[PDB]
RNA sequence: GCGGUCAUACGAUUAACCCAAAUUAAUAGAUCCACGGCGUAAAGAGUGUUUAAGAAAAAAAAUCACAAUAGAGUUAAAUUAUAACUAAGCUGUAAAAAGCCCUAGUUAAAAUAAAAUAACCCACGAAAGUGACUCUAAUAAUCCUGACACACGAUAGCUAGGACCCAAACUGGGAUUAGAUACCCCACUAUGCCUAGCCCUAAACCCAAAUAGUUACAUAACAAAACUAUUCGCCAGAGUA
RNA sequence: CUGAUG
């Protein structure tokens, strides 16, 4: 008949050694698919195991350091005038737009963060975007 | 809010001695308790005391003062039709209340995962 | 070719940063007879109500404006090892595409 | 090789967070109008964190100036003095419904 | 474990099985307990320090609000000894009875005992233990484990002196029961209270030993998931105990 | 309120 075993490991760990020992004698159709094309992880059964002590998931956080010059943005105006468009890939946003300026006047060899805040949002009156600064 | 929970319980790590004996595991349960018999209070009590206001002062008599009389029976089927529409509107809507026979089936579509 | 890491930078997601008082434009999908499941378009469905200066222009494919307050609500309980999604999110109505 | 990876840094968008109503302030035993407006005005009891809502540090030190100040002879115990009833309401429990 | 008219288990017969000039029965033997455990089955010893003794196998640190503890001073609520007005009732249980009518309410009132809310807080101390206020002293180790030695060790018990509002072992009454030397009600004592000196016991339980760590293999059951390296003290069926 | 045993 079959293999209905969960814990010992795959599909194909169970249908290979069984018809290596002849008893399945009808090759199934998956089996010389799976044999041409394997997957990246044999399908073998594990158990979730809560994560005690200090041990900690391997995934990183993401941050970039344009998120350093938008938090001053959002703490300093808050959401922009431009409402976001999740539909457009290529949209823009205001605060995409100042952290351009940004990264733009940080290669005029100008290191004060205030000369690098303040000019940015002065010449975004050049462009003529509405800022609401929060007070 | 919800009391703190860090260092109450006997554990291995925690180094003190446990705060809180739960009588049960503090697992919450996919059902809540049933209401014990949810009651209510009478109605037209304003409106029966100006009735039998009447009564007393005009020695027990109805020909001398009536919308005490009419105002009263207008309360008592105000209160007879609120009884048995608002007994079908409140369980048909959710604004406010409601029973735990629909608290259990909101529960049990998101319920707790003890396990894995 | 652009991989997936120069094409997640650029994404209006990470522009947006928080989800904490966003506004963002959403278009409905589905009308019920007093709720609207409104996509503003990151993850989920926000559900908000009616409101009673000109419910009637609310119909199927309006474009709305919204302030995302969450993202998706997700919180843990006593005894849960993982948390209890509620497979939507939170945001309130504005406006409907002021242009 | 790639530039646009996302860098091991602090999260920038972290929220400052919340202080008590007498963070950074400094408390007293003697101060019967400060002390009283954390004391319910018909019975005495000193509220708890869940009415007042004090971080960890001054929430001991108004109970011990509240306990200073009804032994010393500061504020009565058996309720609030009447005189410092105008005072802004602070807890958040309300009584009449 | 089998023996109440169906005994393959008793006594006899037939038949069969296994050894064999040996077969059974009894007693001695060899072997067999743990390089396994100590939350619920036997087991982490009530706590700390220290001698002897043992590994220091790679690098790090010591100490902060809050009720440790020991002395001294103080009292906010209630209660009471005591006086004054009012009434014949007060306390008492599901219902009563007994007890007190030098009783009961209000206004004032020392001495003693205890320390509402804060506390949905979780700190202090080695443990027991500690949260009404103030003051003085002070809470070891440039920090491994380690006794039968040393020092502590809640309530309860003893001795001497003092205190006694209130609660109450015991005792005396009143209920209920066939009986109630108990649960229910009243009165009262040792005692609970302070100093000095003993006794050194607990479900002294967080039933989970200390020191530095891990989330690798891995659900007897339940319960607080499974474990490492050095140790200390225990565990050999149960009752007898 | 109370109600013992097989
Ligand atoms: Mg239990
Ligand atoms: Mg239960
Ligand atoms: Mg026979
Ligand atoms: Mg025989
Ligand atoms: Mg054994
Ligand atoms: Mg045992
Ligand atoms: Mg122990
Ligand atoms: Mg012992
Ligand atoms: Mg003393
Ligand atoms: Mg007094
Ligand atoms: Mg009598
Ligand atoms: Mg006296
Ligand atoms: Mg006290
Ligand atoms: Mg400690
Ligand atoms: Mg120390
Ligand atoms: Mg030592
Ligand atoms: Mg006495
Ligand atoms: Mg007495
Ligand atoms: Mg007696
Ligand atoms: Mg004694
Ligand atoms: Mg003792
Ligand atoms: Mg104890
Ligand atoms: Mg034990
Ligand atoms: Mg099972
Ligand atoms: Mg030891
Ligand atoms: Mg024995
Ligand atoms: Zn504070």
């Amino acid at each position: 008949a079959g293999s209905r075993l969960e814990t010992v490991g795959s599909i194909f760990s169970r249908t290979r050694d069984l018809i290596r020992a002849g008893v399945l004698k009808e090759k199934p159709l998956w089996l010389d698919i799976y044999n041409a094309f394997p997957p990246l992880r044999e399908p073998v059964f594990r158990r979730p195991r809560l994560r005690y002590g200090k041990a900690k998931a391997a995934v990183q956080d993401i941050f970039y350091h344009e998120d350093r010059i938008r938090a001053k943005f959002y703490s300093a105006y808050g959401s922009g005038p431009k409402a976001f468009d999740l539909f457009n890939p290529n949209f823009k946003s205001t605060c995409q737009r100042f952290v351009e300026k940004y990264i733009e006047l940080q290669r005029l060899g100008e290191t004060d963060e205030e000369k690098l805040f303040v000019e940015a949002g002065k010449a975004l009156l050049a462009e003529g975007v509405t800022l609401r600064r929060v007070g | 809010a919800t009391p703190s929970l860090r260092g109450r319980l006997a554990r291995l790590g925690n180094p003190r001695r446990p705060i809180l004996k739960p009588n049960k595991p503090l697992i919450l349960a996919n059902h809540v308790g049933e209401r014990r018999r949810e009651k209510g209070e009478a109605t037209c009590i304003t409106e029966m005391s100006v009735m039998m206001a009447c009564w007393k002062q005009n020695e027990f008599r109805d020909e001398a003062c009536r919308k005490e009389i009419q105002d009263f029976f207008d309360c008592a089927s105000r209160a007879e039709a609120a009884r048995k529409m608002r007994s079908i509107q409140e369980n048909l809507g959710e604004l406010g209340s409601l029973p735990p026979k629909k608290l259990n089936k909101l529960l049990h579509r998101f319920p707790n995962k003890p396990h894995v | 070719v652009e991989s997936f890491a120069s094409m997640l930078r650029h994404s209006p997601l990470t522009q947006m940063g928080p989800a904490k008082n966003k506004l963002v434009i959403g278009q409905i999908f589905h009308i019920v007879e007093d709720d609207l499941y409104i996509d503003f378009g990151g993850k989920f469905h926000c559900v908000c109500k009616r409101p009673e200066v000109d419910g009637e222009k609310y119909q199927k494919g309006t474009r709305v404006r919204l302030r995302l307050l969450d993202l998706e609500l997700t919180s843990r309980f006593l005894g849960a090892t993982t948390d209890t999604t509620i497979l939507e999110a939170d945001a309130v109505l504005l406006g409907l595409q002021e242009s | 090789s790639n530039e646009d990876l996302p860098v091991p840094m602090e999260n920038p968008y972290k929220e400052p967070l919340k202080k008590c109503i007498l963070c950074e302030k400094h408390v007293d035993y003697k101060n019967v109008q400060l002390l009283s407006q954390f004391i319910s005005p018909f019975t005495g009891c000193i509220y708890g964190r869940h009415i007042t809502g004090l971080c960890g540090k001054k929430q001991k030190e108004i109970t011990k100036a509240i306990k200073r100040a009804q032994i010393l002879g500061f504020m009565p115990v058996t309720y609030k003095d009447p005189a410092y009833l105008k005072d802004p309401k602070v807890c958040n429990i309300k009584y009449r419904e």
